[PDB]
């Protein structure tokens, strides 16, 4: 049960204190677990300039840097885990060795990963015909890479399976006429034989780095990923 | 998702992305999204540019929640954010919190509970930078694609379908004519072309071709017309002797009953296209945008892929 | 004359195009412009484009908005101007509305000429500002996108 960070920010004048004193009542109300926080730029604290300016609002920032706080002092029963990546919009009034420590930095695996492995272990539950593995070519791949665009090249393969049982189909239809008197009736036509067939996996065409190969540009790779390693060890520590 | 879906409905794996549309501005985008409207599910809610930003606090936060809601609930339906112009074109550059943590929104409305994946999804911006947010990650928008201006030689079929798609179950044209001759430079030469021409190829000049058919001869010189009262030679006095005002003193017989007559043909009040017309058009070319911008905009463009 | 007063703008279309001198072939193409889809028809009976707005931004002291009453006299065109900023209220949530009304009128009034006198009061920079999306962009974009998107299919307003 977790804050949903960005909603519940009531406008109405002087309301939305009681979301927050609400929120952390609920969570609180059950003993034993977390509540995921999002970004913190779901709160976006910026003190007070070129943005909310802490004027016309303060409401949800000037209790939570209180309440949840003397309950995180106490230290039990309720923990954060938030997902902050852009501290340069945060105040750092909470972030901090005073109040929720703990910078937690890991960054991204540089090419040497169990995670091309278990990427293999998790395109399973759908079948790879071959006796070989094949995992390893994924690695042709430059290095500074190993985004969940992992599980993006899984889900094109699977498409180009797909592709490929599609056109299978659509020969069947055009030598329909074997067995029917018209190449007609297709929406019927499929239900009525069902041979088995069923969209079963093809993943030997190893199509996932016949994808890779375009350099799918939903990876990050810039220059912007080395401003969050370096700023990681030099601010975020 | 929808064609052969039906007949290999295991479905897999994950969800379609939707649309990470980009090209050149001012084209390649609503010409395409409004026809693919005939299967997306019901007429898909095209809410678009600045309509999200409705006031400082929460409203916006409404509203794009009831919108995913009110979209889904019924059927499978799209929607057309376009620009990030209109959310999320940066970080900060905010005033009260209009924008950014709408774009917070964004990013928690897109999982879940879509109710079914053929909600697709669809941004279209032109000139693709100015995003620099995190929806580009994989499983929130799809692949990045161009929409840019091609060669010249598209341009024959474009004209010939503007010519012969507009139908009213009668097999019309909107600028009906006999081929003269090939498109010959029209094809492949029109102009520097580097804006596009656009409608511009055809819009006045249109009235151009419509001139030749309509002002030239007949009515430049005369009141052309046929049946009814007519003109007669009256002859029944000097039009001037006794005084400067005897002609047209006398009035018509008879008010005309009715009269039929076709409104258009080939033979008459059509547009009677010609190569030389098109010739007109192209010297009279508006090109859409310059090099001066394009040298930029070429930048914008290929550093959104393989590079951020 | 009754019907302006009573329904129509004030002020109507009351000048001798004699005396607006000087202007030449531009005042020509512009003339000929708003006269022949006005009175030669045969040529502009279709559903293509047919030119249906106009703007000036010439500097002052030439004089645009004698020119634009003159006009509207040479064909006797319905009159409405939009004197500036009087498309702004109070009321957000309702402010608009004088846009709507904008064309309510015209298409009451099917052969209209629509003058917006001063367009700056209601025209910024479409790109006007980081800051927030106040009332000003919001009334311009959503003007300029309805006269974009409507009456271009009930042609005839000017
Ligand atoms: N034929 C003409 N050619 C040029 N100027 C003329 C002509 N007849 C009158 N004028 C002058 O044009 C002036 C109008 O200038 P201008 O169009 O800049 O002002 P305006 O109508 O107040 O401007 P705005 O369009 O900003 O409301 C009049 O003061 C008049 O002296
Ligand atoms: N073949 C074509 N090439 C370019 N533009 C076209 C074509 N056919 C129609 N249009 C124009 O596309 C416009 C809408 O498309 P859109 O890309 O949304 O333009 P904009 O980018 O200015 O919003 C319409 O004004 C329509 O006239
Ligand atoms: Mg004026």
């Amino acid at each position: 049960f977790s804050v949903k960070g960005p909603e519940l920010l009531n406008m109405y004048i002087g309301e939305s204190e009681a979301n927050v004193r609400r929120v952390f009542q609920k969570a609180r109300e059950a003993k034993p677990c977390v509540i995921f926080f999002d970004q913190i730029d779901s709160v976006a604290p910026k003190r007070g300039n070129q943005g909310d300016s802490g004027g016309v609002m303060d409401r949800i920032v000037s209790q939570l840097l209180a309440e949840l706080d003397g309950m995180s002092t106490d230290a039990d029963g309720v923990f954060v885990i938030g997902a902050t990546n852009r501290p340069d919009l945060l105040d750092e009034a909470l972030l901090r060795p005073g109040r929720f420590d703990k910078l937690l930095y890991l960054g991204i695996p540089d090419t040497d990963t169990k995670q091309l492995n278990i990427l293999e272990a998790l395109t399973r539950k759908f079948v790879l015909d071959n006796d070989v593995k094949l995992i390893e070519l994924a690695k042709l791949c430059p290095f500074n890479y190993t985004g969940a665009d992992f599980y993006a090249l899984c889900s094109d393969a699977m498409l180009n399976a797909m592709s490929r049982i599609a056109r299978m189909v659509e020969k069947k239809v055009s030598q329909h006429n074997e067995l029917t008197g018209e190449n007609i009736s297709t929406r019927r036509w499929f239900d009525k034989i069902a041979t088995k067939e069923d969209t079963k996996v093809v993943v030997k065409m190893e199509d996932f780095l016949k994808a890779q190969e375009q350099l799918t540009p939903s990876v990050s790779r810039a220059e912007l990923n080395h401003y969050e390693a370096v700023r990681a060890n030099f601010e975020g520590a | 998702p929808t064609k052969y879906e039906p007949i290999f409905v295991n479905c897999p794996l994950r969800l379609r992305s939707g649309i990470l549309l980009y090209g050149y501005p001012g084209c390649g985008k609503t010409l395409l999204a409004s026809a693919v409207a005939q299967q997306c599910g019901l007429n898909f809610i095209s809410v678009k540019g600045p309509e999200i930003l409705n006031k400082f606090i929460g409203a916006s936060e409404q509203n794009i929640r009831e919108l995913f809601e009110r979209a889904q609930s019924v059927k499978p339906c799209i929607l057309f954010f376009d620009e990030f112009d209109s959310i999320a074109p940066k970080r900060g550059h905010d005033s009260t919190g209009v924008t950014d943590r709408v774009v917070n929104q964004l990013l928690t409305q897109m999982d879940g509970a879509e109710g079914l994946d053929g909600v697709y999804i669809l941004a279209a911006t032109s000139r693709p930078d100015l995003i620099d947010s995190a929806l580009l990650r994989p499983g929130r928008l799809d692949k990045s694609v161009i929409c840019n201006i091609p060669t010249e030689s598209e341009r024959l079929d474009i004209l010939q379908a503007i010519v012969n798609s507009k139908d009213k179950d009668t097999g019309q044209k909107k600028f009906a004519l006999e081929k003269n001759a090939d498109l010959k430079l029209i094809a492949e030469k029109t102009a520097g072309f580097s804006g596009a021409d656009l409608q511009g190829l055809c819009y006045n000049a249109y009235l151009k071709s419509v001139h030749r058919w309509l002002s030239a001869a007949d009515q430049s010189e005369v009141v052309p017309g046929n049946d009814n009262i007519e003109y007669f030679s009256i002859n029944e006095h000097g039009r001037r002797e006794e005084n400067r005002l005897r002609l047209k003193t006398l009035l018509q017989q008879d008010v005309v009953h009715e009269t039929k007559t076709s409104t258009s043909a080939a033979s008459e009040l059509t547009a009677v296209v010609t190569i030389n017309d098109l010739l007109e058009a192209c010297q009279e070319t508006k090109p859409s945008i310059s090099t001066s911008e394009l040298v930029k905009l070429r930048g914008i463009y290929d550093r959104f892929q393989k590079d951020r | 004359n009754e019907f302006s007063v009573s329904i129509g703008a004030p002020q109507i279309p009351n000048v001798t195009w004699d005396d607006i001198g000087g202007i030449d072939f531009v005042k020509g193409e512009i003339l000929d412009t708003i006269d022949m889809p006005l009175k030669h028809p045969e040529l502009f009976t279709s559903g293509m484009k047919k030119r249906s707005g106009i703007l000036f931004y010439g500097p002052p002291g030439t004089g645009k908005t004698l020119m634009a009453k003159a006009i509207a006299t040479n064909f006797s065109l319905n009159f409405f101007s939009v004197k500036g900023p009087e498309l702004l209220n109070m009321y957000i949530g309702e402010s608009e509305a004088n846009v709507r009304r904008v064309f309510q009128k015209a298409r009451e009034a099917k052969p209209c000429v629509i003058f917006f006198d001063q367009i700056d009061s209601v025209a910024p920079k479409r790109g006007n500002q980081g800051d927030s999306g106040g009332v000003m962009d919001r009334i311009v974009s959503q003007l300029l996108a309805e006269l974009d998107g409507m009456s271009t299919d009930a042609d005839g307003v000017f």
